[PDB]
């Protein structure tokens, strides 16, 4: 008997991140009695991606879950799939100016709070903390800071030290960390709002001879970050839950389909234990 | 077994042949190719049907996508024709025109996928 | 230094010793002294005792039990809706995202149990395809606890887990699962840390419990008093919970 088909278009079809997404997508599909077709370019490409979307629309599949490779570039195709009664869910990357039925991605405010909880677990409730923030005006990093700040203020007496990042010409993370640590003699921890900031902060903490005098909490799982964690340099990193993003996206599609009609995901914490 | 591959290529050819006639008609205006175009999609449509009454559990999915893609093709090619016949300019049906051939090649992609499948024991 | 008074449940419970530890930690950081049984009062449950204490511009913070009527400056207690979500997450972690779950709920109209259910349900529905099986509780007549868990397990053949919205419900559910010989075929998640609940977790009968974060409640209460005292408001405030499963029982 024929099951509804959901198309999942990834960033890269070989990327393990997106294979985690596929596995979760498949789990929900199996639970909901649907099948998932996993598509995606070999090379990151708005054109390859848009072509896959077009075929999915033409084949009148029951729903489309897609990665947005460039904002603005997807609003026409999405709104046209939606017009032909195909529900569309954007995943990891959003096309917010569209009729996307839902966006599935990390709850950045929450991810900030989890970072706050972990930092208090690392250094206690008194002391000083500073934020290393690559994009001062980037929404997801603003959200991480907001979550982090709210948690810290509500659950500790940690003072959050502010640093203007202007010099540094809107600033490389190694350079801004030098400034934070050179200006302030009693910084107990750094909170890094992106993956690169974590790598830069860790290098600067090492170069200024403050390893294990200054704890570091960051985002994302790059090799260097995981290596820094095994090595006592970085205390924890906050990681996205790919599998669950794929899982949630299928369930949202199937809900729209079966008329039962959100939608941000949790994160995990990796400290020295779970580095394996 | 081979019959199954055979008819897939007939399907693919009928779609190909339909698009050829469809292009020529939009360019030239010859009313004979417009009807050839419609003969070919019917035969395509028909032969996809026969493949479907004996579907695997696997290729029934390819076949549904193929059948639906053809329908999309049919729809955009008839909107292209519709616009052209109350004489709108090329800039006002360019959009269904290329869609028609884009979608025509999609049908071709499913056709090959369908045939690779029919390689089986 | 400002003097803060902490009126406990009684000084009988290690919970309320945790509250004191947290109270003390905040007191050191904020420059105050805490007397556990003046500049401010933190209390366990009263309305106008609170209000003429309050009538003297004396801040009063209630903790754990709320006296919502009063002019108490703040309530410090558990975020029950959140606590339910944490139970959901632990539930998905215990049995996966497909299967059947049933709820054992003593107070159907008790606020904190309703909140726990609303949190649990919302989470379950947004993060799994776990079905929540409904059971009419009329014949268990209002309903014990052991008796209603019997009806649930006897009427339905493939219950994977029980979600118990209170401590008593947890103890009753655990007994019924044991008596019907369904130990380790039916997982159990509940609330509160009673000795029985902790033994059941040690013994594999109860999978996890959600327990209030006592230390943090005391810690928060002091910081709220001191904010009011130093006028640096910054003025409810609900607290997170912990999960006790078999690993961390020790």
């Amino acid at each position: 008997p024929i099951k509804p088909k959901i198309v999942l278009i990834s960033h890269i079809k070989t990327n393990p991140y997106w294979l985690d997404i596929k596995a979760g997508a498949e789990r929900a599909a199996k639970e909901r009695g649907a099948v998932v077709e996993f598509l995606g370019p070999t090379t990151a490409s708005t054109e390859d991606g848009l072509k896959l979307f077009d075929m999915a629309t033409s084949a009148k599949v029951s729903g489309i879950i897609t990665y947005v490779q460039e904002e603005g570039q997807y609003k026409k195709k999405i709104n046209s799939a939606m017009e032909k009664g195909i529900p569309v869910v954007t995943i990891a990357s959003d096309e917010e100016d569209s009729n996307r039925i839902a966006y599935v991605g990390t709850d950045n405010v929450l991810a900030g709070q989890v970072a706050g909880k972990e930092m208090v677990k690392q250094i206690g409730t008194s002391g000083n903390v500073a934020i290393v923030m690559g994009g001062k005006n980037v929404k997801n990093q603003k959200e991480r800071v907001e979550g982090f700040t709210q948690y810290i203020k509500s659950n500790s007496n940690l003072k959050i030290v502010d640093t203007d990042s202007s010099d540094a010409m809107l600033l490389e993370a190694e350079i801004i960390t030098r400034k934070i640590l050179n200006r302030n003699d009693n910084i107990n921890a750094l909170f890094c709002t992106s993956a690169l900031d974590g790598i830069g902060a860790a290098r600067a903490v090492k170069d200024l001879n403050y390893k294990d005098r200054v704890k570091i909490i960051c985002f994302d799982d790059l090799d260097d970050t995981l290596s820094n964690i095994r090595n006592g340099l970085v205390s924890a990193t906050i990681v996205q839950k790919s599998n669950e993003m794929g899982y949630r996206a299928v369930n949202i599609i199937m809900d729209k389909i079966e008329g039962k009609s959100k939608s941000l995901i949790d994160v995990n914490v990796i400290n020295k234990s779970d580095v394996d | 077994m081979l019959n199954n591959m055979l008819i897939t290529n007939e399907i693919k050819q009928h779609v190909d042949s339909s698009l050829d006639n469809f292009n020529q008609y939009i360019l030239n205006g010859t009313p004979s190719k417009k009807e050839s175009y419609n003969n070919e999609v019917i035969l395509a449509k028909q032969k996809i049907g026969n493949l479907k009454k004996n579907s695997d559990d696997v290729n029934q999915y390819i076949l549904r996508d193929l059948d639906n893609t053809l329908d999309s093709y049919i729809e955009s090619s008839k909107n292209t024709i519709s616009a052209y016949e109350n004489k709108e300019g090329y800039v006002f049906y360019y959009d269904d025109f290329v869609a028609a051939k884009n979608i025509a090649s999609y049908c071709d992609a499913y056709a090959s996928t369908l045939m690779q499948n029919f390689l089986e024991a």
